[PDB]
């Protein structure tokens, strides 16, 4: 091992001082002499045998001189089936207060994606339960899943939703990675993992512990930790999904908290590892930076990983640089909207701003396909009737018009549907909804076959049945 | 036929009233359009000359 | 003029379709006794 | 602003 | 080791030597002035000074105490105020506390945690109710200037004296902590005032990093308050800390960074503003029964400029609190005083951090309220309207001024309960508006005066039985009865 | 502030009288390396724009020389680079390979293929930054493209060495419009043994992920496409150098084509990822930057790009190069710095809207922004005669648009205006992967503007199209074949046109 | 700058603002520093009313009913309501006009014209330039007229009485010699 | 690069010029050394107006006439070549050996491309400026001077200045905008 010397501090960003052989870019180097264990993770060469590195931990508590140990190669962190049920740090330590983690292998959480010639599989479908998604916005088996919106709008209740519903019932794996987001927030996902079984932890006389089962790994990089561990805690989750991939070959799933906080943590740096901003504060290195992660995340000839990533919208602006990136690196794209939550409408996703690259006559029937476009269709139609609405009033409206009204208004309320895990929220219980099921009361609704029912019926419903049943509970309970 | 009349005359008076409000709003747009490419670009010369 | 007009429409909307369903609530029994729980 | 003075061109 | 001053500058001072400085600890000048090493740079320090530059020449000596920057905590703070490090400010005796605490320190991980479930009384009626607060939260109260913000906080700190004394159990007591950054000295006076004045000072602790006093302090003096509360937080006692404007400590942040001839960001601002409030919030936590079972919760304020919360402090602390309260000036000027617009505040905590009693009524009055907003507008120019539609509108109006509140003058949770029973169970529809003011107060005196009992139950019981309902309803027929209004 | 030469392992040697300066100037020292970027001392007698090789086989882009060391653009990671490592000159300026080798062949930046079918057989080399054309060689556009879609075949036409933009918002059909011209030139490349009226395609990506790139080349070769085009990827795992130089790389994979007298069509995907990499390799050499942190180079960039698309007089051999750039606008908004410097630089602009995708009207093609500086001299007299009517009858529906939702209480001359520019927005509509021929297009417009389809549903129009080809596809393939050999629509021609669509109204029914 | 057990310092400080924009850092800081704020405008000098006050912006913290009593605080509070629902038409009437409006709206737009006029007054410095003499105004004189203007006592009168006049016996004077 | 006209050779006397076309003569009169905005781009007839203008200036005022083209399309400055050609405004006669001769003609061409970097498309109006006051100094010759685009040498400018390290002004243009435009428009 070589050693070196601290030789300034900067907030994150400590340079320092080898004698002879500098080490690569990427490698990790550690502090000795210090309270806690402090990673370092080298960024650049500056000269003169000197290196700028970035730390994992807070810098307070560190001395000009003080010493530090290459380890000769990245920061490595454990894989296997002794992750699963397990927390994880971004350098790998455990966090769940459990014991060590009795990895047989480590790797490197910097790796190269697959190249051109390992290609992708079918668009496989997923069914997720939700309607407006499986209707609208069809997820794949095997491609990237977008989830835009800003805060207070439902992106961590959809994620929960579809651990529910997708996690439990995958046979393969599943990994979860909080990148800069609650702490309050991780101990609920952890708690409720171990409701539901997607985490068994069976405590021992002999004060070990057993993870048997719990097809699951967490990692977490929250808010109260600084730049370099919310960067890279994404590329340690998706070393340990990326096992799974190449070697076990098992279908993995992948779900990020939100991806933006990693791009902040690069601009938290930038300006002190000397870079000029870009157009508004962001680094350069941003686009590469994703693209770098992003293209890791791929279906191969090897195995299939389907990420599901929550992007934090600024000011519910999609013009900005990150979330204006990330769109061209999904497959499908869903994106909530709060003017939709106003309306009490949960999920509160926009259907004429989530696209998909699965809906296509080819990939799903005609049936599905032209079904949505209706829908579409007659929302675009209901938006550009408002301001007539707001101006003049349904009085100079035509009776299509009307209809296309009533028709427009009940589709928004049957979109939405209640979670299992908002029931703390509104108290309703949950529901699990088909896709034949969605198609067969979506076709019904737009034929007109519907239109006696009333608009408050179509409302956290299921299916066009429950919808029946609510019009003659409140149509009893008006005589 | 009154009526008639009368919401013809408003319908004229509003159009005009919105192309004066629509005039002045296009001014203050681009008044504020200048005042954000010079904002953005004052902070990154000020980001590129305290290296 | 923004949320004044968003308000008022939605305001209307909401008038004018609760007056509708209370009237197909009135009228739904009679011309769909199937669902109608009085003959079941 | 400017999302504000785009806003009430748009409606008016 | 020691040091010589090289430069000095609009307090600040770069240092040679001292090689052996831990980054962030304490130093010390031949004056007595104190100093913060932040800028470890190669060949100087980069130190920020808790006070004036006028004491430091350019060739003083400069020593290391070794101490990372830490504050005292304990009991010995209540009833006090002291500046960001401690130091008493109020002019008598000094600081009777032996253990200290480091300033910047590592927020509780994942497992030390458990859900919130225990509600923090904030004395006002739409808080409670619409946007209810838990222990353990981190809520922002985001408004413009002069909007009643300070004032929240305030009757949420006096609406705990009655808590207090009616018990001698530190587990069930709420203690409170006021930071101060940026205001002037007046205005804490007449905050400390007007708690002496309610006896709510012997719970309490002020932390004021004024205006006059240098940046440094502003940037210390939240992480010193919540140093102060992580002694409630670790022993098993809750407290609530509130920070007044988090803004003014960007600020000062901003103007240490740029001084340190760091670069900047957007809006001059350095990129690390979100770590700054990241790492303040998140130290407030609701821990487990293994590690005491105590919480702080968190309640920091800030200042927006022309409603604009798509700005970047505001946005960053939007996303980083567990919910919103609002505050409008349009409303505060129609009437509405809280200006809270129930509308865009919300609470993630939610129903968890409420009351059974108070759940029952604040789910019909959630709802009520969002149709009245929903047809307010349409109402307002004037066309037929069905019954139903013309009821909501009553109802909504009735409820709209039933949360309206004096200054300073919180109500217990039961009295909540039975007002706002009141109001949604339809014994406010007939009435006027403007009436309902009084209709409040006399009922509140007259359900002090001869229905203690069914307060006590509802405190005891903490829900809503038949025998209460039937109770409650009858107490309102008699009132209704013995009091005649204008409807 | 200290130089190279001022390294404190360096004056040891000077100050001891050491002269050892017979170091060439081949080689040099990497003294710095980060985010992609190297800075040398040495390589005194590189040559600006020549490629450096280090210890480790990588290579890089010279950009930067300056009078104490050299900047480097790294083509790969910097993990394998790191200071003390040697740097030696190849000696030769960036260059890429052309020929029939590369058709059906996908390539990076650089030649170096990733179908993991086999190396590229190459007999030329062309260099990468060359000057574009003249005055005098290039001679007016004159000829069409044919991209297969009605709207912009008849109202945005695109010629033989044009530049037109497809600008739009995300997600709104500008990569299925560029994919559709490729599909469209099958039927004319297959029934041709000559080289001079066929059309070769090249497909530049930047900025996109490996997993659509092969989703395009499977589509391509579902379709037999690849055999007459080949595709340059530069994804985004690649560098920002090789994003930046692959539109260059294409644009010279296509002179051939030009030269030579073939004409070839090159589309670009998106060029604003060119502008942002460009922006990153200039911000990390210290670059004094302008607006939005571009540099000032980046009108010129897109002007060195996009004036090698051309049409060479009939001295140097006739060819062409068209060009359909592709830009994302964020909001709509035209004003931005990029669009606003590419749509200066270009012949025309196809600008797809949001709105109207979501309406049933695919392609979402605004033809009201959407213009085409060449005009009707791009277009074949038989799509003149309609066109020229449809353009008018279409701005009259734009006139009384608003009046839709009021038509009950107009009057005629006014209602008649909305049925027609209803009936041909439902005409105009197309399906994915499915474009038509020229002689089509005329056939199906004749049936619109000459009023077959006022009295109809609007619904049923899509069906109707249908039938009518496969209807004219069984009986009247003469009148298809005149139309694509006269390149007219006579009053003979004309009549029998009427007689069959007559004759197809009387066999079929519809709604309305 | 601070009263103290010694002593006192009042301070009335002007403050520029520069382009109108009152987000600017130097009014946004000194605004932290006041108890009581007066924000002049400009759309309100245009309209000839003097001092240009906007009575909105403004504020103050010796408005509670703890240090004045409830008929003032009361009075300010119903002509703040007043003025706001007034700024909220303002849109509706510069787009559709007043004819849209209901009639409890046109009471309160007049009344707020009303006592926007009201509210202005001839100082003994503007004589140089304006010549009308100045007009010293009680505070029971202004909460009565203000009082007055609220019930509905002053409808009848026209809009244009009470520009620069003072007390409320000014206004019916000129309204007087306005029925010429 | 050229020192403007002093104060003293310069004229007081402003006067006319009459083009030959109705609508400019009549609504919006031209003027000697004045500088005319011709806000319209193509789909109008707005070659036609140029050539027009060279040809009737050039017959009666006997003056003859100047093109400037600051980075424009190529394509269109081969149009324009070859609509001079046609229109009889270029003269371009081949000889017996192969060269040519221009015979009388009306207008030279300035052309600085598109392609071009910055540095020639900002220094090319005045060269052609520079070629117009030849005329006007020794020919003693009224001259028209055609920019096309004023803008596009604004553009020039601002990144020339950019490439060299100066703080943009306000609007990201160069700090010297103003002084150029009048160092050109001046002469
Ligand atoms: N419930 C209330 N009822 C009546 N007035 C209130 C109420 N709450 C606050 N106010 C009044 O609002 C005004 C501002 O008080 P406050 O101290 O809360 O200001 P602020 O919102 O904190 O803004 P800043 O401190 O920056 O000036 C005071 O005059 C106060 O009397
Ligand atoms: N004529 C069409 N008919 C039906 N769907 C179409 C049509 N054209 C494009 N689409 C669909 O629109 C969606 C966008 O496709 P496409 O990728 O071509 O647009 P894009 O602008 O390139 O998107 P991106 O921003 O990701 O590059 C796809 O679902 C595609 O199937
Ligand atoms: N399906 C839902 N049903 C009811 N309320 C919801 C739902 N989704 C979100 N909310 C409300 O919005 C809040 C958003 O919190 P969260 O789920 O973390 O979204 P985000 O992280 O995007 O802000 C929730 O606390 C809840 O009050
Ligand atoms: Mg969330
Ligand atoms: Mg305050
Ligand atoms: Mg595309």
């Amino acid at each position: 091992t070589n050693h070196g010397r601290i030789t300034q501090v900067i907030g994150a960003v400590v340079d320092v001082h080898f004698d002879e052989q500098l080490p690569p870019i990427l490698n990790s180097l550690e502090v000795q002499g210090h309270t806690n264990r402090l990673v370092l993770e080298v960024a650049q060469h500056l000269g003169e045998n000197t290196v700028r590195t970035i730390a994992m931990d807070a810098t307070e508590g560190l001395v000009r001189g003080q010493k530090v140990v290459d380890t000769g190669a990245p920061i490595q962190v454990p894989v296997g089936v002794e992750t699963l049920g397990r927390i994880m740090n971004v350098i790998g330590e455990p966090v769940d207060e459990c014991g060590p983690v009795p990895a047989k292998k480590t790797y490197s959480i910097h790796r190269a994606a697959p190249l051109f010639a390992d290609q992708s599989t079918e668009p496989g479908l997923l069914q997720t339960g939700i309607k407006v998604v499986d209707l609208l916005a069809p997820y794949a088996k095997g491609g990237k899943i977008g989830l835009f919106g800003g805060a207070g709008v439902g992106k961590t209740v959809l994620i929960m939703e579809l651990i529910n519903n997708v996690a439990n019932k995958h046979g393969g794996f599943s990994v979860f990675a909080g990148v800069g987001e609650r702490t309050r927030e991780g101990n609920d996902l952890y708690h409720e993992m171990m409701t539901t079984g997607v985490i068994k932890r069976k405590k021992l006389e002999d004060g070990k512990f057993d993870f048997t089962g719990s097809k699951a790994a967490l990692v977490y990089g929250q808010m109260n930790e600084p730049p370099g561990a919310r960067a890279r805690v994404a590329l340690t989750a998706l070393s340990v999904a990326e096992y799974f991939r190449d070697e076990q070959g098992q279908d993995v799933l992948l779900f990020i908290d939100n991806i933006y906080r990693f791009t902040q943590a690069g601009s938290e740096v930038s300006a002190l590892l000397g870079r000029i901003p870009s157009a508004v504060g962001y680094q350069p290195t941003l686009a590469t930076d994703l693209g770098q992660l992003q293209e890791r995340i791929t279906t191969t000839k090897k195995g299939s990983i389907t990420s599901v990533q929550a992007v934090y919208v600024p000011a519910d602006d999609l013009t900005d640089p990150a979330p204006a990136t990330t769109f061209a690196h999904l497959d499908a794209t869903t994106v909530l909207s709060r003017q939709i939550a106003e309306l009490g409408i949960y999920p509160a996703v926009d259907p004429l701003d989530s696209t998909s690259r699965m809906l296509a006559p080819e990939i799903v029937g005609q049936e599905h396909y032209d079904t949505a476009r209706a829908t579409q269709k007659l929302l675009q139609d209901y938006k550009s009737l408002q301001d007539i609405i707001a101006i003049l009033g349904m009085d100079e409206l035509s009776e299509e018009d009307k209809l296309v009204v009533s028709r427009a208004r009940k589709i928004q309320r049957f979109l939405s549907q209640p979670f299992t895990v908002a029931e703390v929220f509104t108290g309703k219980p949950g529901r699990f909804v088909e896709l034949p099921e969605t198609i067969k009361s979506a076709q019904t609704i737009l034929r007109g076959e519907c239109d006696d029912l009333p608009e408050m019926a179509f409302y956290m419903c299921g299916g066009l049945e429950e919808v029946r049943s609510k019009a003659v509970k409140m149509a009893q309970e008006a005589a | 036929a009154s009526e008639q009349s009368a919401r013809m005359s408003a319908m004229d008076n509003a159009s005009t009233n919105a192309g004066e409000m629509i005039s002045s709003l296009t001014l203050r747009y681009n008044r504020a359009r200048q005042a954000k490419i010079t904002t953005e670009l004052v902070e990154i010369i000020s980001g590129a000359n305290a290296l | 003029s923004v949320k004044f007009m968003d308000q008022k429409r939605s305001g209307e909307e909401t008038v004018y379709f609760k007056k509708e369903d209370e009237a197909l609530l009135r009228n739904l029994l009679a011309n769909h006794p199937e669902y109608d729980p009085k003959y079941s | 602003d400017l999302k504000i003075v785009a806003a009430r061109m748009k409606s008016v | 080791e020691v040091g010589r001053v090289v430069s000095v500058g609009d307090g600040i001072a770069r240092l040679f030597g001292l090689e052996g400085v831990q980054a962030g600890e304490l130093v010390e000048f031949q004056n007595g002035m104190t100093g913060m090493a932040l800028n470890l740079e190669t060949d100087n320090v980069g130190v920020v000074i808790f006070g004036d530059d006028r004491s430091v020449l350019e060739g003083d000596s400069v020593k290391r105490t070794g101490r990372i920057v830490d504050v005292p905590i304990g009991p010995g703070l209540l009833g006090r105020v002291v500046d960001a490090l401690g130091n008493p400010i109020d002019g008598k005796g000094p600081i009777p506390a032996k253990e200290r605490r480091r300033v910047e320190l590592k927020a509780p991980g994942i497992i030390p945690r458990k859900s919130v479930h225990e509600p923090m009384m904030t004395g006002l009626k739409c808080v409670d109710a619409l946007v209810p607060v838990g222990r353990g939260q981190r809520e922002l109260i985001i408004g413009d200037r002069q909007t009643g913000k300070t004032a929240v906080a305030v009757d949420a700190i006096i609406n705990q004296k009655e808590i207090n004394d009616s018990t001698d159990d530190e587990s069930k007591k709420l203690y409170c902590i006021y930071v101060a950054v940026g205001q002037k000295r007046s205005t804490v006076a007449q905050i400390v005032k007007a708690l002496e004045q309610r006896d709510a000072m012997k719970y309490t602790t002020v932390v004021a990093a004024t205006a006059s006093e240098a940046a440094p302090l502003q940037f210390l003096a939240p992480y010193s308050g919540c140093a102060m509360g992580e002694w409630f937080r670790d022993s098993g006692r809750h407290c609530v800390i509130i920070y007044d404007d988090l803004s003014k400590q960007a600020t000062a942040y901003r103007q240490m960074s740029l001084l340190l001839r760091r670069p900047p960001g957007r809006e001059a601002y350095p990129g690390d503003v979100f770590y700054l409030h990241s790492r303040l919030l998140e130290r407030a936590a609701k821990m487990g029964d293994k590690s005491g079972g105590g919480s702080l919760t968190a309640l920091p304020v800030i200042e927006t400029q022309a409603g604009d919360v798509s700005a970047y402090i505001p946005t960053n602390v939007i996303s980083i609190t567990d919910g919103q309260i609002f505050l409008e000036t349009e409303l505060f000027y129609k009437g509405i005083r809280p200006a809270i617009n129930v509308g865009l505040s919300v609470s993630r905590v939610g129903s968890a951090a409420q009351v059974k009693a108070m759940k029952q009524v604040a789910g019909t009055m959630k709802l009520e309220l969002a149709q009245y907003r929903e047809v307010a507008a349409f109402a307002q120019f004037g066309s037929d309207l069905d019954a139903s539609t013309r009821q909501l509108l009553t109802r909504g109006t009735a409820l709209t001024e039933l949360l309206k509140q004096r200054q300073y003058s919180p109500m217990k949770n039961s009295v909540q309960v039975c007002v706002l029973y009141c109001g949604v169970k339809g014994y406010l529809d007939p009435l006027d508006p403007k009436e309902i003011s009084r209709f409040e107060s006399l009922f509140i005196d007259y359900i002090n005066a001869n229905h203690q009992d069914i307060l006590k139950t509802i405190e005891t019981e903490k829900e809503l039985s038949e025998k209460t309902e039937a109770k409650l309803r009858a107490a309102v027929d008699e009132f209704v009865a013995m009091n005649e209004f204008k409807k």
